[PDB]
């Protein structure tokens, strides 16, 4: 690009202009192609900028996802996250992100507390669910329906402050014993 | 290499005269000319050019035979059918190879289609041909570049074009070349394979601003449109008094530059032909403005100083310039917008036995800042005396300009006037001679008010300008509203139309259908304006009333709206995207579907737990 | 948050050369110095449109809000959209907007009223004097708003399951008891003191409305997205009136005022000008594209964590116990609701 | 990890012009390229 | 001489660089040699 110069090629306008009508279209040249370099370079900067962002980000992403298990949702891919496989890439890197994901689901119903005796009964981890005529509890993200037992449960309330609590029988084991 | 260039083609699909022989037409020339010819195997020998083709103007003959050409440049006369009948003035002859060549495989069916292309750009007469031994009975449509042959820098006028025949006992395709945009896909061993246009359709001009021959899915903005303005209005003041020039130009006692007159112009016409007639100019230099274009501005204030100097001292006249009197008797600022007038005067400022009427300053105690005048009579000091008088050490100040019809040219009256403008931003009491036109609303026009020159559309308003005002602007100091200067109304000012095209493409590999997107526009405008041709884009696209759609982001063209809803795939802007879909292909816009419309069951004791899973492994870059 | 800024589409040939045919003949002689800024606007405003896409399209279904409306006592009509007003937008969506002033919408198609403009003509009509829009986001504020009508459905019907994979609708109250259980605090807690609970909630959701009724500009991030993108804008429309050195600033004057040979000097001097501060334009706005990139990408994992789903790390879903967080819909950004 | 840099507030009229009034009235002319570098700087030191 | 960094004033076109045969397709007016970025590539000999 000539910059407005006499030539855009170096060796020529020095072999065509003595020293002081070359200095001129020189400076023309040299003020034209310096400031390209500025420009490319600043854009390199910003564009080193951003890849450093997202090879900080995915360093975390191999630092959480790969070396164990993230907590966090909708970070490692899609869904409860699993594990992560790392793939080398050309200037990237290529995750495969093994989620667990759920399925096919059934209403069946729920109620917050379940009580015995008096006595509030809540799940000590998952749901209280019911078939349709026979309380159970279960896990949360898959269905494994085990028979209300005093362990299952523990118990905490006084059956009148709850709201949606549903009468049913919990069992003991250590009645029958 | 996909290389671009800018020069003058043949534009695409363009029109192309077919002619037949069995008297000649004058086919005018400009900006070069595509020929064409398919003959058994010969009838057509050469081409004639020049203007008017006579005894007064140089011409040209190129016309060819068995074994070389003849190419010249003569003044011939005529042949009204050797091929003329005068070489008086005439050089520049010219033998090359011949530029037909014709094989026949043992039969008369081939019929070469002979390709040539000539222009005279900065003379260099060139000329460019492919022989196809391909018959072309049909004219072919596949791609054949064209090789140069001769290069002669001829230097002459052309505008009218002829060709010769032959003698016995279907051809002529003639086209005309652009100034137009070209992109050439280079073959591996250095040929061309193809090209393709860039002001002809919005793929091209996508795939020419992208530049490739496969335009991947996407949307891409390539130029901008504009509304060329239709007319050209002028709106200068209500004054018709011619300026002063020629009194001080017809004045004959021009005083000494030591004492310059300075006269004012103000409220008149300056028509510098006037300038011209009293003037047997000799420097005409000016600095602040072209003095061709000198009939086409205005200015707020015309000053004139006139002073009679001698010959070296008008070259020494000039801004910021130095010496005897750009020192101590006039200097002209650095910054000057204006020139200086000089011409000869002797016979004015001379007589039998001398003359010795005219002064000037050579001793002032200082440098003269410009534009001063420094009428005094103060004898110089050298050394240390108060001295009152003439003699040595004392000096009178200012010597004469001794004018008698005997001088060298570095001596004679010269008679130098100056001319100087402001030419800022004020109500103009001089303008040119320009005639006022009417005045145009509601339609994009160039406009000259007052010598404010720029495009736009102009219309009433309900301003409160005060008397005095004159302009308009914004907090970003742009020309806005324009009192008129013999209707004394406030008329506002708009951009032409400008805003941006993006084309619309799926791949080529696709389809060739194409969607133009014009950015920010209401689509009545630049349907009205496409009616009108006044677009400034040349890639007319089809609107045949079921594909215009104002969207939000400007409008479509050639693109059908569909009220379903689909997956977003080209992003248009403002919940719009375009696809290709089936109808029977054609690409349709859609407001973007969002997802899939979902309600959930929610309850107050209602609750959903899988039953099942899965695992899926997604990928991340 | 900032999720995204206004999206300009620069011509520089219009910019620098007002329609002069010999100014962009000697524009020819910058090379490829046009076609780098406008490539760098272009990828600027996909940029902003895949910022907003990552911020809130994140729910392949869009879900709604179930026809009867009682959460166990959650209130939440104050960010659940209205489908009275037409806009279809939440209660305290709406005072964003109406705390927030666009100066050149980009959507508005205004020509044909700069002629009309009968005033001195406005910001955007000097804009459009010289080459410079706006183009519009490619997501409207109305659909904007619908996915955030989607994440709030999803998040009160579904909980975090929709976050995962099929939404499993589930109780308030029981949704209340997992998060609750989520830090520590076994689920009677909740179900002991629901209303009460509830009570606080509905309090708390009521008293943000006010004081982001009554605060002077508590959006003062996004407000200064605004002014940040146009006042750039305006510099760079100001810089049309400054000689550079030369004769006069109008290329239409010294173009009618010197002969070619001399005006190529000045106009010269013009695109040395105008060229420096439209890169000096373009490079500002590629750092505030970075800046509100990575703003964009916090916001968008922000939403992705806090609201699909219970954070434990603490301090970043608001302070305190993260319990949920209902994002709303802003102009360039976006709300968060811990 | 760093947390913020040194806070500088150059003033383009000195720093091009040192005390010169007709260095400062060609600077005016080459219009807002000081106030936009001036307000690039604030906003780094408030960002800070 | 090919195959040796030289400063060449090929026809005028001056320049430095290493020179050797190539099998190149130059059409009988082709002169000039250049790539994508148009830079000199290749001459075309003037006595040979
Ligand atoms: C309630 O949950 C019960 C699971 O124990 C289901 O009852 C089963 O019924 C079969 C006979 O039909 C028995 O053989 C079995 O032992 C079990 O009791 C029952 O289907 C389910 N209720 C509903 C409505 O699905
Ligand atoms: C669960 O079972 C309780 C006794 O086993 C029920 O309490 C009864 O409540 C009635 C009034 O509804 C009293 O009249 C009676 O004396 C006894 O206290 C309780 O109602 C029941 N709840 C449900 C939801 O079935
Ligand atoms: C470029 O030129 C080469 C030299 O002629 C071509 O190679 C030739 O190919 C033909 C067959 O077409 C052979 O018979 C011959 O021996 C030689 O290999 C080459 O094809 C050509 N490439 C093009 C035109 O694209
Ligand atoms: C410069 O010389 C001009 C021509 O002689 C003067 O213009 C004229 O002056 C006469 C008086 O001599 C007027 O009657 C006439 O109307 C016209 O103005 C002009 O005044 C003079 N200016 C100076 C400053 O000397
Ligand atoms: C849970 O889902 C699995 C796949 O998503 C089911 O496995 C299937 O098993 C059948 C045979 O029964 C295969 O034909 C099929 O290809 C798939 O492997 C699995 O049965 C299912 N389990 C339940 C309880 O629904
Ligand atoms: C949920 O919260 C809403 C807050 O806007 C309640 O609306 C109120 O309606 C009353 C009129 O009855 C207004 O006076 C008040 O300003 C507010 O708009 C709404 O009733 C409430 N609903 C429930 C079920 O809690
Ligand atoms: C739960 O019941 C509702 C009531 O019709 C139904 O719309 C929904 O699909 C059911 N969900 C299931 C079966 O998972
Ligand atoms: C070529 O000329 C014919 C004859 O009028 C006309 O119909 C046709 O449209 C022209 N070609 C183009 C591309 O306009
Ligand atoms: C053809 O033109 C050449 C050019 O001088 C001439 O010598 C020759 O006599 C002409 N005729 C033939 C048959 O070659
Ligand atoms: C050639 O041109 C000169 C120009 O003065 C003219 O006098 C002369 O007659 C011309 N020769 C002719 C006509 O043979
Ligand atoms: C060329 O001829 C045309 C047609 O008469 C005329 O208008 C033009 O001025 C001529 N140009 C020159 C340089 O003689
Ligand atoms: C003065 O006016 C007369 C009018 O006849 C004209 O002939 C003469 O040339 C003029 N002189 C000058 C110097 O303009
Ligand atoms: C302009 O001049 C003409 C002729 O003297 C007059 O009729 C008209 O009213 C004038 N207009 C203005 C605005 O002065
Ligand atoms: C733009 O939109 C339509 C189509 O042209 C029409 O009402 C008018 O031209 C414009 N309307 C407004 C409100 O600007
Ligand atoms: C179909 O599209 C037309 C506009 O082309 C619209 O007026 C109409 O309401 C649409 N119909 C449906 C059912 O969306
Ligand atoms: C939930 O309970 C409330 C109050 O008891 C009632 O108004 C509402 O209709 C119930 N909804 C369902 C789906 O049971
Ligand atoms: C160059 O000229 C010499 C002497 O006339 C001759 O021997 C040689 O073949 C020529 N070569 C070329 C390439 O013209």
């Amino acid at each position: 690009s000539k910059f407005g110069a006499i030539s855009s090629v170096l060796n020529d306008i020095l072999s065509r202009l003595d020293p002081p009508e070359a200095e001129v279209q020189i400076d023309r040249l040299i003020t034209g192609r310096l400031q390209s370099l500025q420009t490319y370079v600043t854009q390199q900067l910003i564009r080193a900028a951003e890849i450093r962002a997202s090879a900080n980000l995915a360093a975390t992403k191999m630092s959480e996802c790969v070396l164990g298990q993230s907590k966090r949702v909708d970070f490692c891919g899609k869904g409860y996250h699993l594990m992560s496989f790392p793939q080398s890439a050309p200037h990237g890197v290529v995750f495969l992100h093994v989620t667990y994901v759920p399925a096919q689901e059934k209403n069946f119903t729920t109620a917050p507390a379940i009580c015995h005796d008096g006595k509030a009964h809540f799940p000590r981890e998952g749901v209280f669910v019911s078939n349709g005529t026979h309380w159970f509890v279960t896990q949360r993200n898959f269905y494994e329906p085990q028979i209300i037992t005093t362990d299952n449960t523990f118990v905490s309330g006084n059956c009148d402050v709850v709201i949606g609590i549903v009468n049913n029988t919990v069992y003991d084991p250590l009645q029958l014993e | 290499v996909l290389h671009l260039t800018q020069d003058l083609f043949l534009p695409f699909f363009s029109n192309v005269t077919w002619f037949h022989a069995i008297d000649n037409p004058v086919l005018p020339f400009n900006d070069g000319v595509y020929f064409a010819s398919t003959e058994k195997s010969n009838i057509i020998r050469g081409w004639i050019f020049g203007t008017t083709l006579d005894s007064k103007t140089q011409s040209l003959l190129i016309v060819n035979n068995a074994t070389n050409v003849f190419i010249k440049v003569c003044e011939f006369q005529f042949c009204n059918d050797g091929v003329y009948s005068s070489a008086n003035n005439c050089t520049f002859e010219y033998v090359s190879q011949p530029f037909l060549m014709d094989l026949e495989g043992k039969q008369g069916n081939f019929k070469n289609l002979r390709e040539f292309v000539f222009k005279n750009i900065d003379g260099y007469f060139k000329i460019y041909s492919k022989h196809t031994p391909i018959i072309g009975r049909d004219f072919p449509q596949g791609f054949s570049a064209l090789e140069p042959l001769v290069d002669l820098p001829i230097g002459i006028n052309i505008t009218r074009f002829q060709t010769l025949l032959a003698l016995n006992r279907a051809d002529y395709y003639v086209g005309y070349l652009q100034p137009r945009t070209f992109l050439l896909k280079y073959n591996e061993n250095g040929t061309i394979t193809d090209a393709v246009d860039c002001a002809l359709d919005p793929l091209s001009e996508t795939k020419c601003t992208l530049k490739s021959f496969t335009v991947e899915k996407g949307i891409y903005q390539t130029s901008n449109f504009r509304v060329q303005p239709t007319e050209s209005i002028v709106r200068f003041p209500n004054v018709t008094n011619l300026c002063p020039f020629h009194e001080v130009f017809n004045a004959t006692r021009f005083a000494s530059v030591y004492a310059w007159n300075r006269t004012r112009i103000s409220n008149c016409v300056a028509d510098y032909s006037v300038l011209y007639n009293f003037a047997p100019f000799f420097a005409f230099k000016c600095y602040g403005v072209s003095p061709t274009k000198l009939n086409d501005l205005c200015f707020t204030n015309v000053y004139a100083d006139s002073f009679v100097i001698k010959g070296n001292e008008v070259s020494q006249i000039a801004p910021g310039q130095t010496g005897n009197i750009a020192d101590y008797n006039y200097k002209l600022p650095d910054d000057f917008t204006g020139c200086v007038i000089a011409w000869n005067s002797n016979k004015l400022d001379s007589k039998h036995s001398g003359n010795y009427d005219y002064w000037y300053r050579s001793f002032r105690k200082s440098k003269l800042k410009p534009f001063e005048r420094d009428i005094s009579t103060e004898i110089y000091q050298a050394g240390n005396k108060p001295c009152k008088g003439k003699g040595p050490n004392c000096y009178f100040p200012l010597q004469s300009y001794g004018f008698r019809p005997t001088y060298g040219v570095g001596h004679q009256p010269y008679r130098v006037v100056v001319l100087s403008f402001e030419l800022l931003h004020a109500p103009a009491t001089v303008c040119g001679p320009k005639k006022s036109t009417n005045l145009v609303k509601n339609k994009c026009v160039n406009f000259n008010f007052n010598g404010l020159t720029g495009t736009g559309v102009l219309t009433k308003s309900n301003k409160k300008f005060l008397p005095f005002q004159q302009f308009g602007r914004d907090i970003v100091d742009t020309t806005d509203a324009v009192r008129d200067p013999q209707t004394l109304e406030i008329l506002d000012i708009t951009p032409c139309s400008f805003g941006g095209v993006s084309v619309i493409t799926p791949g080529t590999n696709t389809s060739n259908q194409v969607a133009v997107l014009y950015q920010g526009v209401n689509c009545t405008e630049v349907s009205v304006a496409i009616h009108a041709d006044q677009l400034t884009p040349t890639w007319r696209v089809y609107s045949t009333g079921s594909n215009v759609f104002q969207t939000r982001a400007g409008c479509l063209i050639g693109a059908e709206y569909v009220n379903n809803s689909y997956e977003c795939d080209i992003p248009i802007g403002a919940g719009i995207c375009a696809s290709y879909q089936t109808q029977s292909q054609s690409i349709i816009a859609y407001t973007m579907s969002l997802g899939a419309e979902n309600s959930v069951a929610y309850s107050n004791n209602s609750i959903a737990i899988p039953t099942n899973f899965t695992i899926s492994v997604t990928t991340e870059i | 948050l900032p999720v995204s800024m206004t999206k300009t589409s620069v011509d520089c040939t219009m910019y620098i050369c007002g329609d002069s045919t010999e100014c962009s003949n000697l524009l020819l002689q910058y090379g490829s110095f046009c076609t780098q800024l406008k490539r760098a606007l272009t990828g600027i405003a996909v940029e902003q449109d895949k910022n907003t896409q990552e911020v809130f399209a994140q729910v392949k279904q869009i879900y709604k809000t179930p026809p009867i409306k009682y959460f166990g006592g959650f209130n939440f009509s104050q960010i659940l959209p209205d489908p009275s007003k037409p806009s279809k937008r939440s209660p305290i969506e709406d005072l964003l907007f109406n705390k927030v002033t666009l100066a050149d919408a980009g959507f508005i198609k205004q020509y044909g009223d700069c002629l009309g403009d009968i005033a001195a003509r406005d910001l955007i009509c000097a804009q459009k004097f010289n080459g410079l829009t706006v183009l519009p986001p490619l997501l409207t504020d109305e659909m904007i708003a619908q996915y955030t009508s989607a994440l709030l459905a999803g998040t009160i019907t579904s909980g975090w399951t929709f976050g995962a994979g099929p939404a499993l609708q589930i109780p308030f109250p029981m949704q209340m008891a997992y998060r609750f259980n989520g830090i520590g605090v076994t689920q009677n807690v909740l179900y002991e003191n629901q209303k009460l609970i509830a009570n606080q909630f509905n309090s708390a959701i009521g008293k943000i409305q006010d004081s982001l009724f009554s605060t002077p500009s508590a959006l003062g991030k996004l407000q200064d997205v605004v002014n940040h993108n146009a006042q750039a804008l305006n510099t760079l429309v100001k810089q049309l009136s400054s000689k550079f050195g030369a004769i006069s600033s109008v290329l239409n004057d010294i173009l009618s005022r010197l002969d070619p040979p001399e005006a190529e000097v000045q106009i010269d001097r013009l695109i040395t000008g105008r060229l420096q501060s439209l890169q000096t334009y373009v490079t500002q706005q590629l750092i505030r594209a970075a800046e509100i990139r990575a703003s964009a990408n916090l916001a968008a994992t922000k939403m992705s964590e806090c609201v699909l789903g219970q954070s434990k790390r603490v301090d970043f879903c608001g302070k305190g116990y993260h319990l949920m967080s209902f994002p709303q819909s802003a102009p360039h950004g976006v709300v968060f609701l811990h």
